[PDB]
Order: C-alpha cells, then sequence, then structure tokens
C-alpha cells in the first residue's frame, strides 16, 4: 500500500500532454487554416481526422482511471467565448483556468454533471461566428470518451446523448445547407456517430424511426453531391439490410447509380464486402468471385488480419462450391489460421467428395459454420458435393465404367449416371459430346484453351479492357501531378 | 558440441518412434551416456527410455562429477579473472560454454556465449562463436535463432573466404537449405564438395554426400546433371562407396523404371527414419514421380497403354488415377482423353503460352497499379 | 536426344507421327519478362517509399 | 415566406457548389498554366541556346 | 471508421475463451516442423498428406507386391 | 447584392470557361514549336567536323578545349552534355564551325 | 410452390433464410419443399418419382402434380437439347408413358426432323465464323479511341 | 535493351531516393527519352488501323 500509494500519481495523467497537444494542433491548425478561406480548402484535414480516429480506437487510456480522474470531463474547449473581440484576456484565461486545478486539488465527479452540456450552444458556441465548425470540433471529439464503456446502465445516458445530438443538430440541421468543408467532414462524422450508436440500436430494441428517416435526410443531400457522405449513409442502411432482407426485387438493380469517384481506401473494401455478401447468396461464379477476391487483396492500410478474415472465410466458402478450392498461401497471420482450423478438414475434404462418411463428419464436430444459422449454404453444399464431384468427373477421363467409377463415386446405376452427367452438361460450365453407339456414352471433353483458335475474337475483350485499365492508370499518373502543380 | 555425442543425441528421433530400432539406439545411447556428460539429455529423454531402476544409479555420480567439473571451470575462470590478458579469458569462457553445451543447458550456454560475444576481439572469433551456436542449433532445431547471428555476421566481412571456415559455413548453408525446401537457390551450395574433408564435428563426408544426393538427383534436371555432376569427377569418385547410388543415377538417366521401382523400397526406407529429413519424405517422392512423368511426357506425345505398362511394370488402373490426379492437382500437361484407349496429349505450352507467361504478372501489376491508384489523395 | 534438346522433334508410339517445329522469337519474351520483373521491383519499392512517407 | 432564406439559400449554395466546380476549373487552369510556363521556360532556354 | 472491427475482435476473444492455448500448441506440434518453410508449397503438401492420411499413405512398398498380381 | 452576386459571378464563370480552349491551343501548339526548335538546334550538329582535345574544367557546365595545332580554345559546353564528358583526359570532337562537342570517342 | 413454378426459384433461394425459424422442424412437410428443390438442384427426376408415394393423405399432392406439370417442359426441354445426338433407348426411360403428348406437342414446338425411330439434331456448331473484316474495322475504331484517350487534352 | 540498361540504374535509384532526395546530381532525365521510345512504339498502333483498312477494302 505505501509503495503503490507513492507510485500512484505519475501513471494516470500520461496521455494528457500528447492529447492536449493533439487537439490543439488539429483544431488550431484546421481553424487557423480555413479561417481565411473556408470554401477553398476541401478535405485536407479529413484523412488526418480519420487517421486520428482509427488511432484512438485502440486506446488503452481509461483503466484504473475510474476514480477521480474524470475531472477532465466537466472542463472543455472554452476558446474565445462570449465575445468576438478582446481575446487577450482570454489568452491569459487559457493559462489561468489550467492553473486553477494545478494548485492543490479539484472537485471531480462522473455521473453527477452530464446533461447540461447544451448551455453554451444555447447562446454562443465559441465566437458566435464560426459556431457550427468550432462547435462540432468541440463536442464531437470528446463525446465517444464520455460514452465509452457501453455496458453498465450507460444506455439511458447514451439515449440522452442521442436526443441531445439530434436536437442541437441532427434532428434536422442548424441551417438549410452548410456547403463547406465542415459539412463535408460532418458527413463522415455523423456517419461515424451512426455506426457508434448502431450497437445500441441493435442491442435490444429495433428501428421504427431513425434510419427510416435517414432516407429523407439523404435526399434532403442534393444529387450534385460527390455522394461520399451519401455512400457512407448507404453503408449503414445496407448493413441494416444485411442480416434480414430476403427481398431482392427492388434495391437490387434499383440502388444502382452513376457511381461517382470515391476512394477513402476503406469504403471500397467494406462496401464491396457488403454487396459481396449480398451477392454471395445466389452463388455468382464470375463477378462476385473475382471482385471479392480483389476486395480481399485491397485495403492494406490498417488491418487485414482481424478484418479480412471474415471475407476470407466467405471467400473460401464460396470458392469450394466450384470444386476447386485454393487455400491460404501468401498471407501469414495467426488469426485466419485458427479461424479456418475447424473448416480446414472439411474444405480439404471437399475435393475428395465422400457423401456417406462426411455427412456424419460435418455434423459431428460442426460448431461455428452451423452456428451461422438456418443451415443454408451447408444444406446446399451437402448435395453440391456430387455436383463438384461430377465436375471432377468432367475434368476426368471420358469413358465411364458401370462398375469401377460407379463404385468410386459410390453410385451404381445405368440411368442416373448418364442422367446426372447430362445435368452437368446442360449447365454449360463444361464441354462434352453426347454420343450413343454401343450403349456407352463418350465425350470429347476438350479443356484446351483459345490458343491458335480464333485468337483475335478470343483476346479482343481482354486487350480492350486491359488497355482501358492502363489508360485510366495513365489518367491516374496524369491528374495527381496536376494536383501537385496546382499551388505551384 | 563438436563431439560425437551430438549425433548420439541426434539419434533420439529413431530411438523414439520406431520400436524396431529402439534396441541398438538405446544401447549406444546408454553406452555413450557416460561420455561428454550426457546425464541431462537422456534424463529429459528418459520418457522414451527404460525404467528408473538402472537409471538412478549413474545419476549420483554424474551429478557430482558435473558440479566438480563446473566449479573447477569457475575456479579457472576466477584464476583468469582480475588478471592482465585477452585470449585467456576468451578461451576459458569458450571452453566453459562448450561444457555448458555438453551438459545440455541452453541458458548457461546462452549467457556464456553472449559474454564471450561481448569479449570478441575480432569478427572471425565471433563467427566461430556463431558456429558454436549453430552446432547446438542443429540439436535444438531452431529456425530464426540460428539464422539471426549468421545474418548479423553476414555483413561486414572483408577478410574473404578461408579454407575450412567458409567451407564449414557453406556446409551449414547446405544443411539449413536441407531443412527448408529451397532447391534451385541451394544448387550452388554443394559445388564446394571438392574441398570438403571428413568432419566429425557435425556430419561425415559420406553422410553429406548421401544427404545431398537426393536434392542433386531430384531437384536438378538432366542438363543440370550434365553441367555439374556428370561433368564433375566427384560422383565418379564417390559412386564406389555404395552400389545403390550408382544404380539409382543410371536407372533414372537411362529412364528405366523397371529396376527403379524394384529398388524404390530401399530408397523409401532410407528416406524416412532421419532427423532433419523426416518431414520432407512426402515431398521428395511426389516431386520425383511428377518429375519422372514430366520427363517421360516431354519427348513423348501419343503413348500406348501397353508400352507404358511394360516400361513402368505396373498396372494401368493405378496410373489411371495417378495421371487423373496429376491433371488437376498436378498441373503438368494438357487434358488427356481415353476415348482411343491410348494416351494422347497436345500441350500448346510453347508458342502462345510463352507470351501468356506474362499475363499473371500483368494481372498482378494491374492490381498493383490499382494499389498505386489507391494511394492517390489518401 | 530429344530430352538433350540437340534438335527440334518429338517421337510417337502408337500413331508414329513425327512432328518438327521451332520457335524463332526467343529474344522477345525473355527481354519482356525481364522488363516486367525488373519493373515490379520499382513499383514495389515505390510502394515502400509511399508507405514510409505516409504511415 | 420560407423561400428567400430557404429556396434562394439552397440556390446560392448550389451556386457555391458551382464555385467548387469552377474551383476545379481554377486550379486545373493553374497547374496547366504552370506547366505552360515551364515548357515556355524550356523553350526560352533553348531560345537562349 | 474501422470501429466495426471491435465486435469481431471480441468474437476472437470469445474464441480464445473457449479453450486456452490448446490449438496453439496442438498445431505447434506440426508448425515447429513446418516453421521456416514456405507456406506456398505447404498447400499441395498438406493436400497430399491429408489425401493419403486415410489409406495408401506409402504404397511405394506395395508396388513390389503388386508387380506379380498386376 | 445577395441575389446580384449570382448574375455578377456568371461573367466570371464564362471568363474562366473561355480560357480552356486557350490553354488547349497553347499546350498543343507550343510543344510542336518545341520539337520544331529542338530539330532546329539538332540539325545544327553535323557529322563532318574537326577533332580536338580536352584539357580541364575550371567551372560548372563550362571548360576549355585544346586544338590540334596546340592552341587552347575556350568554349562553353551545351547543357545536354552530362558530367561524364568532364573527364580530365579524353578525345573530344568539336564542330568545324560551331565548335561544339556532340559526343566523345574512346 | 408458386416461386418454383414461375421460375422465381432464385427468390426462393434468397427466401431460404427465414423459413428455418425452428418453430416446429419435426414435420416432414416443412422440410419437403427445400428437399424437393434440393433434388431440383440435383436435377434427378427419379428420386421425386420414387418418393411420390411417400407423400401423406394431405391434399396438395395434386398441386405437386401441377408442379411436375409445369417443370416437365423444363426437364424435357433440357434432356432433348441434343448438343450432338441421342438414342431412343434412353428416351424410353427418361420420357413419360406411351401417351403421345410429348411426341405430338414437341414436334410442333421444336420443329425438328424425325428419322427411323431416332432423334436427329441440327444447327450444332455449324456456325460459320466472320470474315475478319468487320472486327478489324471495329479494332481500327478502337485505335481511334485510343488516339483520343491518349491525346485529347494533349 | 537500352530501356533495360536504364532500368538497371533505376534499381539503384530508390536507394538514393531513400538517402538524399535533396538536389539532382544526375543530368539524365530518364523520362522524355522513354516517352519518345513510346512515340516510336505507337507506330505499330497507328499502322494497325492502316492494315485494317487495306484488308477491309
Amino acid at each position: 500500500p505505501p509503495g503503490g500509494g507513492e507510485q500512484e500519481p505519475p501513471p494516470p495523467p500520461a496521455p494528457q500532454d500528447v492529447e492536449m497537444k493533439e487537439e490543439a494542433a488539429t483544431g488550431g491548425g484546421s481553424t487557423g487554416e480555413a479561417d481565411g478561406k473556408t470554401a477553398a480548402a476541401a478535405a485536407e484535414h479529413s484523412q488526418r481526422e480519420l487517421d486520428t480516429v482509427t488511432l484512438e480506437d485502440i486506446k488503452e487510456h481509461v483503466k484504473q482511471l475510474e476514480k477521480a480522474v474524470s475531472g477532465k470531463e466537466p472542463r472543455f474547449v472554452l476558446r474565445a467565448l462570449r465575445m468576438l473581440p478582446s481575446t487577450s484576456r482570454r489568452l491569459n484565461h487559457y493559462v489561468l483556468y489550467k492553473a486553477v486545478q494545478g494548485f492543490f486539488t479539484s472537485n471531480n465527479a462522473t455521473r453527477d454533471f452530464l446533461l447540461p452540456f447544451l448551455e453554451e450552444p444555447m447562446d454562443t458556441e465559441a465566437d458566435l461566428q464560426f459556431r457550427p465548425r468550432t462547435g462540432k470540433a468541440a463536442s464531437t471529439p470528446l463525446l465517444p470518451e464520455v460514452e465509452a464503456y457501453l455496458q453498465l446502465l450507460v444506455v439511458i445516458f447514451m439515449m440522452n446523448s442521442k436526443r441531445y445530438k439530434e436536437a442541437q443538430k441532427i434532428s434536422d440541421d442548424l441551417m438549410q445547407k452548410i456547403s463547406t468543408q465542415n459539412r463535408r467532414a460532418l458527413d463522415l462524422v455523423a456517419a461515424k456517430c451512426y455506426y457508434y450508436h448502431a450497437r445500441v440500436y441493435e442491442f435490444l430494441d429495433k428501428l421504427d424511426v431513425v434510419r427510416s428517416f435517414l432516407h429523407a435526410r439523404l435526399r434532403t443531400a442534393t444529387l450534385r453531391h460527390d455522394a461520399d457522405g451519401q455512400a457512407t449513409l448507404l453503408n449503414l442502411l445496407l448493413r441494416n439490410y444485411l442480416h434480414y432482407s430476403l427481398y431482392d426485387q427492388a434495391e437490387k438493380l434499383v440502388s444502382k447509380s452513376v457511381f461517382p469517384e470515391q476512394a477513402n481506401n476503406n469504403e471500397w473494401a467494406r462496401y464491396l464486402y457488403y454487396t459481396g455478401r449480398i451477392k454471395a447468396i445466389q452463388l455468382e461464379y464470375s463477378e462476385a468471385r473475382r471482385t471479392m477476391t480483389n476486395a480481399l487483396r485491397k485495403a492494406p492500410q490498417h488491418t487485414a488480419v482481424g478484418f479480412k478474415q471474415t471475407v476470407h472465410k466467405l471467400l473460401i466458402v464460396v470458392e469450394l462450391l466450384l470444386g476447386e478450392i485454393p487455400d491460404r498461401l501468401q498471407f501469414r497471420q495467426p488469426s485466419l489460421k485458427r479461424s479456418l482450423m475447424p473448416y480446414f478438414l472439411l474444405t480439404q475434404a471437399v475435393r475428395t467428395g465422400n457423401l456417406a462418411k462426411f455427412n456424419q463428419v460435418l455434423d459431428q464436430f460442426g460448431e461455428k459454420f452451423q452456428a451461422d444459422g438456418t443451415y443454408t449454404l451447408i444444406i446446399r453444399l451437402r448435395h453440391n458435393v456430387i455436383k463438384t464431384g461430377v465436375r471432377m468427373i468432367s475434368l476426368s477421363y471420358s469413358r465411364i465404367s458401370l462398375a469401377d467409377i460407379a463404385q468410386k463415386l459410390q453410385l451404381d446405376s445405368p440411368e442416373d449416371a448418364e442422367f446426372i452427367v447430362a445435368k452437368a452438361i446442360r449447365d454449360g460450365v463444361i464441354e462434352a459430346s453426347i454420343n450413343h453407339e454401343k450403349g456407352y456414352v463418350q465425350s470429347k471433353e476438350m479443356i484446351d484453351i483459345y490458343s491458335t483458335r480464333e485468337p483475335q475474337l478470343a483476346f479482343h475483350q481482354r486487350i480492350s479492357f486491359c488497355l482501358d485499365i492502363h489508360n485510366m492508370s495513365v489518367k491516374a499518373m496524369r491528374f495527381p501531378p496536376k494536383s501537385y502543380n496546382k499551388d505551384l | 558440441p563438436k563431439n560425437p555425442d551430438l549425433r548420439i543425441a541426434q539419434l533420439r528421433f529413431l530411438l523414439s518412434l520406431p520400436e524396431h530400432r529402439g534396441d541398438a539406439a538405446v544401447r549406444d545411447e546408454l553406452m555413450a551416456a557416460v561420455r561428454d556428460n550426457n546425464m541431462a539429455p537422456y534424463y529429459e529423454a528418459l520418457c522414451k527410455s527404460l525404467d528408473w531402476q538402472i537409471d538412478v544409479d549413474l545419476l549420483n555420480k554424474m551429478k557430482k562429477a558435473n558440479e566438480d567439473e563446473l566449479k573447477r571451470l569457475d575456479e579457472e575462470l576466477e584464476d583468469a579473472e582480475k588478471n592482465l590478458g585477452e585470449s585467456e579469458i576468451r578461451d576459458a569462457m569458450m571452453a566453459k560454454a562448450e561444457y555448458l553445451c555438453r551438459i545440455g543447458d541452453k541458458e548457461g550456454a546462452l549467457t556464456a556465449f553472449r559474454k564471450t560475444y561481448d569479449k570478441t576481439v575480432a569478427l572471425g572469433h565471433r563467427l566461430d562463436i556463431v558456429f558454436y551456436l549453430l552446432r547446438i542449433g542443429l540439436f535444438y532445431m531452431d529456425n530464426d535463432l540460428i539464422t539471426r547471428n549468421t545474418e548479423k555476421a553476414k555483413s561486414l566481412i572483408e577478410e574473404g573466404g578461408d579454407w575450412d571456415r567458409r567451407n564449414r559455413l557453406k556446409v551449414y548453408q547446405g544443411l539449413y537449405c536441407v531443412a527448408i525446401r529451397d532447391f534451385k537457390q541451394a544448387a550452388e551450395l554443394f559445388l564446394d564438395t571438392v574441398s570438403t574433408f571428413t568432419s566429425y564435428e557435425l556430419m561425415d563426408y559420406k553422410t553429406f554426400v548421401t544427404y545431398t544426393v537426393y536434392v542433386s538427383m531430384i531437384a536438378l534436371e538432366r542438363p543440370d546433371l550434365r553441367e555439374k555432376v556428370i561433368k564433375g569427377a566427384e560422383i565418379l569418385e564417390v559412386l564406389h562407396s555404395l552400389p545403390a547410388v550408382r544404380q539409382y543415377l543410371f536407372s533414372l538417366y537411362e529412364c528405366r523404371y523397371s529396376v527403379f521401382f524394384q529398388s524404390l523400397a530401399v530408397v523409401e526406407q532410407e528416406m524416412k527414419k532421419d532427423w532433419l529429413f523426416a518431414p520432407h519424405y512426402r515431398y521428395y517422392v511426389r516431386e520425383m514421380r511428377i518429375h519422372a512423368y514430366s520427363q517421360l511426357l516431354e519427348s513423348y506425345r501419343s503413348l500406348t497403354l501397353g508400352y507404358m505398362a511394360e516400361a513402368f511394370g505396373v498396372g494401368v488402373e493405378f496410373i489411371d488415377q495417378e495421371l487423373s490426379r496429376f491433371i488437376a492437382a498436378g498441373r503438368l500437361h494438357c487434358k488427356i482423353d481415353k476415348v482411343n484407349e491410348i494416351v494422347e496429349t497436345n500441350r500448346p505450352d510453347s508458342k502462345n503460352w510463352q507470351y501468356q507467361e506474362t499475363i499473371k504478372k500483368g494481372d498482378l501489376l494491374l492490381n498493383r497499379v490499382q494499389k498505386l491508384s489507391r494511394v492517390i489523395n489518401m | 536426344m530429344i530430352l538433350d534438346k540437340k534438335f527440334h522433334g518429338i517421337l510417337d508410339q502408337g500413331e508414329g507421327v513425327l512432328i518438327i517445329f521451332d520457335e524463332p522469337p526467343v529474344d522477345k519474351t525473355y527481354e519482356a519478362a525481364l522488363e516486367t520483373i525488373q519493373n515490379m521491383s520499382k513499383v514495389v519499392d515505390s510502394l515502400y517509399n509511399k508507405a514510409k512517407k505516409l504511415t | 415566406l420560407e423561400e428567400g432564406k430557404a429556396g434562394s439559400g439552397l440556390r446560392q449554395y448550389y451556386l457555391s457548389k458551382i464555385e467548387e466546380l469552377q474551383l476545379i476549373v481554377n486550379d486545373k487552369s493553374q497547374n496547366l498554366r504552370r506547366l505552360q510556363a515551364q515548357r515556355n521556360e524550356l523553350n526560352a532556354k533553348v531560345r537562349l541556346l | 471508421m474501422s470501429e466495426k472491427k471491435q465486435p469481431v475482435d471480441l468474437g476472437l476473444l470469445e474464441e480464445d475463451d473457449e479453450f486456452e492455448e490448446f490449438p496453439a500448441e496442438d498445431w505447434a506440434g506440426l508448425d515447429e516442423d513446418e516453421d521456416a518453410h514456405v507456406w506456398e508449397d505447404n498447400w499441395d503438401d498438406d493436400n497430399v498428406e491429408d489425401d493419403f492420411s486415410n489409406q495408401l499413405r506409402a504404397e511405394l512398398e506395395k508396388h513390389g507386391y503388386k508387380m506379380e498380381t498386376s | 447584392d445577395l441575389y446580384s452576386r449570382y448574375k455578377k459571378l456568371q461573367q466570371e464563370l464564362e471568363f474562366l470557361e473561355v480560357q480552356e480552349e486557350y490553354i488547349k491551343d497553347e499546350q498543343k501548339n507550343l510543344k510542336k514549336e518545341f520539337l520544331h526548335a529542338q530539330e532546329e538546334v539538332k540539325r545544327i550538329q553535323s557529322i563532318p567536323l574537326v577533332i580536338g582535345q580536352f584539357l580541364e574544367a575550371v567551372d560548372q557546365n563550362t571548360a576549355i578545349v585544346g586544338s590540334t595545332t596546340g592552341s587552347n580554345y575556350y568554349v562553353r559546353i551545351l547543357s545536354t552534355i552530362d558530367r561524364e564528358l568532364l573527364k580530365p583526359n579524353a578525345s573530344v570532337a568539336l564542330h568545324k564551325h560551331s565548335n561544339a562537342l556532340v559526343d566523345v570517342l574512346p | 410452390l408458386f416461386l418454383l413454378s414461375q421460375n422465381r426459384v432464385a427468390e426462393f433461394h434468397t427466401e431460404l433464410e427465414r423459413l428455418p425459424a425452428k418453430d416446429i422442424q419435426t414435420n416432414v412437410y416443412i422440410k419437403h419443399p427445400v428437399s424437393l428443390e434440393q433434388y431440383l438442384m440435383e436435377g434427378s427426376y427419379n428420386k421425386v418419382f420414387l418418393a411420390k408415394g411417400n407423400i401423406p393423405a394431405e391434399s396438395y399432392t395434386f398441386f405437386i402434380d401441377i408442379l411436375l406439370d409445369t417443370i416437365r417442359d423444363e426437364i424435357a426441354g433440357c434432356i432433348e437439347k441434343a448438343y450432338e445426338k441421342i438414342l431412343f433407348t434412353e428416351a424410353t426411360r427418361i420420357l413419360f408413358f406411351n401417351t403421345p403428348k410429348k411426341m405430338t406437342d414437341y414436334a410442333k414446338k421444336r420443329g425438328w426432323v424425325l428419322g427411323p425411330n431416332n432423334y436427329y439434331s441440327f444447327a450444332s456448331q455449324q456456325q460459320k465464323p466472320e470474315d475478319t473484316t468487320i472486327p478489324s474495322t471495329e479494332l481500327a475504331k478502337q485505335v481511334i479511341e485510343y488516339a483520343r484517350q491518349l491525346e485529347m487534352i494533349v | 535493351n537500352y530501356n533495360k540498361a536504364v532500368e538497371e540504374e533505376d534499381k539503384m535509384t530508390p536507394e538514393q531516393l531513400a538517402i538524399k532526395n535533396v538536389g539532382k546530381q544526375d543530368p539524365k532525365r530518364h523520362l522524355e527519352e522513354h516517352v519518345d521510345v513510346l512515340m516510336t512504339s505507337n507506330i505499330v498502333q497507328c499502322l494497325a488501323a492502316m492494315l485494317d483498312t487495306v484488308v477491309f477494302k
């Protein structure tokens, strides 16, 4: 006790310095930048903001700090408040109010003072001029810190935070349109908040209001938008449609649009994951495969270890349906391995194609993939084994034995053999020549490629498409140097 | 250590799993247990050994002998300490560390070799210490640890290759390349066999040849053989050691599977029951089979079942499923059709395919310039 | 001798068809492949430089 | 009313988005004229040659 | 945002809460021999190893007995 | 002035729009004039000429060159020529008139 | 049944998620449509015909017969595709009984030729390729487009 | 061959780009020349349509 007591004060205020420096540099930097021209600078500090968010997501900050370290919560920005001119006395007050708590001690609390955070916005956020951007840059960064630890009856307080956020801005807006960089940031910020209380939404109750009105809030954005914020708001709706939708008659092919230019090095990956998950239900061999594989090969920036593992699971799961299943090769991480460990035996057992034994084997140790629910893709897979198997037969020789290969496939009968084979032929995924002479069915079964056979018409589309990609790549080495030479 | 006790303790693999060879193995294990302070290794391996009846007898003597020798080494160390000198403390700590390698204690050896590492006056002696970590590294079969000090001592040499130094290091490279499945890059390693001599520290010359004959015969194709071993007189000199190797080489070079499949059992039995060569016994077989098949199908297009069955001396039903698996899983040549009851290939892997070799790196480059486009603006 | 590749040709057993063919543009695909491989290192190193200057 | 501060407002903000497009035109003209001045500088250089 | 990785990470924590370091060591038994080796080639290796894991694992010694019978 | 800002800004919009075809004309023409002048200064260099000898380089992008008669000549090198030709001892060939070095021979 | 009859079965596949609500699951009628559609994915009409007698006294058996009636054009349409040719001995097994509904309707439907108790197939891989003149022209147009995209702004 | 002869130096370039980055000690542009090489490479593309017109009519 005396040792821990004497060593008690230094550890807790570790992040304070670099955090104050962070908010001072970001806030003072951004405001001090766009102050002269707000409408000129566009999304220069955006990537910095999202980087700081993704960096502060893993924060270990509050652990033992639950006791009387919460004194930072009541205090706040307080930059040039209550008056536009004469900021010198307040420049002194910046040091003063920090010096007040630095004398001996200070009165602190946690759940005592919470709700009256709206006192200042009722009159002046900061300067009475820049209030929207200074106001959001004030409130929004510190809100997740207070709303941290969702459990332990913070749900009600989270609801208070909800209605407060709405009433101050989100309900409708502070004005018709901001039409500036703080708005372009407000898109992804409000979206991030939506993802933040999304957990609270899906926790117990359901959605009768907010995201349903988010459509009207979406079209309130004009069609002249870059649709970045529109797409981010589309992601939460699609994620809300992810678990249960089952109606493809509308949003599929209705939701399709001009698809403007968006990168962010995130939204591409996660949205392709979403629409890939949606389009994985009809088992698309051509598009979904390559686009989801590419999506897996994308987003190197933050973590491919804990994120891409799910889309990788889905990837190999929809891959083994074609009869040819590639495993993990180039990517080495101690996550996807353990995740694929129970599934490894069966996904390796796919190529073997044994119905009887593996029927019991799957259900035997099956846990997670049968915990996916409603046994859908697995009840498809069970009888997909014979289709991938007869596909392996299509990749096999021509002559079919009534005894040997019939015993190898564990199915012996004249009719169903040729019948199922014909069912494999009508698919159009293979090539076979149906002939009957002595009663035996042969096949040409030529898998030979387009080499030295109609070459022009063969690689035509390949040349056109690849040249288009390389040409837009030329555009990609064109426009950004101009973005470099714009200011010089 | 450089003592044969390293190999004796390396025989624990064949001493453990099989019950057939577990007689002579534990016999010369117990016989060599009284040499080079083998108490702790066979005490740890006692689970794979006999009961505690005859075990606890020698332990009382070995434990006091170890303590006496160790405290004598400490006495010599103290005699060397607080005195003017360089190589004295170096050799003292080195020998002490060697004894620490003899008892089988990795911690003491670690801190001792670390101390003498800090006491290294030159990079050569440092490399000697590195090798001293490598010889016990072969027993502990560590991977990154033994490559760490070698990668560290790789840079800043400037003294050039020595006689037995660069040679022994080359042998070590050959060994860690025996562990890993790297072949083509390791094909330059065994070219030093001319200057190699008998080594009782790690592996014997004939054992080294016996180990490298696998990668040389399998991983290297006929032009490589003619360029290296056939042109060289080394294999010509060492073929007189055993009649088996010469037959294995001649049968493969003359493409005769008749005697090859007959002597294949000996090759399989010799392949397994090895320390570092154990996990790869599955790979070399398949690789040699697909290499032989590719070699035979290289100069042959349309092959009848009769001549093939007479050549391999094996049933058609087995090579049926064999080739059937080598189509999809093997990925060697084009589709084979049984409609004529005669094997007939096409293999348009030359003309259009030579230009189609760059489509993979082209697609990868497409994804990579998509990455380059991904770096844009953020 | 075909396996030794001293000339251009291939044998046959059942059919006994002798086919002789050659591939003149040897220096094309080789230099092309070399260019691709060498440029890959350039692009990768560029990615390393950008990853260093950004994150 | 709710027009001049609403409809005319969003019209003026639409005009601000137009100012954004014309800002793209602006800095495109900027870097194009900078590259122009560069090529003109090199041409003037070989002219001095 | 990236904030959607949290419940997934918690799921991984649950997977770690199932068993404690059992699959780590159990698969370390194989991985220690598989260490330092290229994982690209290990795909076909594990494929064939698991394929022959049931029957005819070796079969090379059986060929001699299958010479006269086939 | 609020609603007038639009109509007033339209003139600036058209004025900024009219510069597009202008900078198009400039960038398309001045490169043709660039290759024109490039070939104009390229055709200056001719194969027949007199071969002198290099001596030393006293400064950057300028040096002295000795002649066959033994008389040292002072001639500034062209910017295209790199620092490889700045070697103290080499065989250099100037023009018979322009006295400029296109390339050097071993 | 309606989704299966209208070839909406894709929407059935995406509807497969809600039906296993684990409300009963001990009834064969609940697992009946998914197993029947699974057999449809198998394509085998034999298993359905053999299990046709397994259906209880319940009165939707007639509706199942309606299902077979509306899928019979698909089954027969697929089996009579004839990429090359077929022999009548298989047709006897696959096709329905001696009632001349198929040999009548499909004769006026497909409009093919009938030989000596055998089905002949035509227009199979008999398509003649192009003269290479037109794709050369469109490739020239593509070259023009390449000239545009490479140099437009210039 | 010449382009590869440039590329072998281009393999040495990212080291210098990882060391100095301040000032240019290399008078060689390495860009416009390769651009001209591409200009000479476009002859095939330009004459392709020509051959198409000759073949067609």
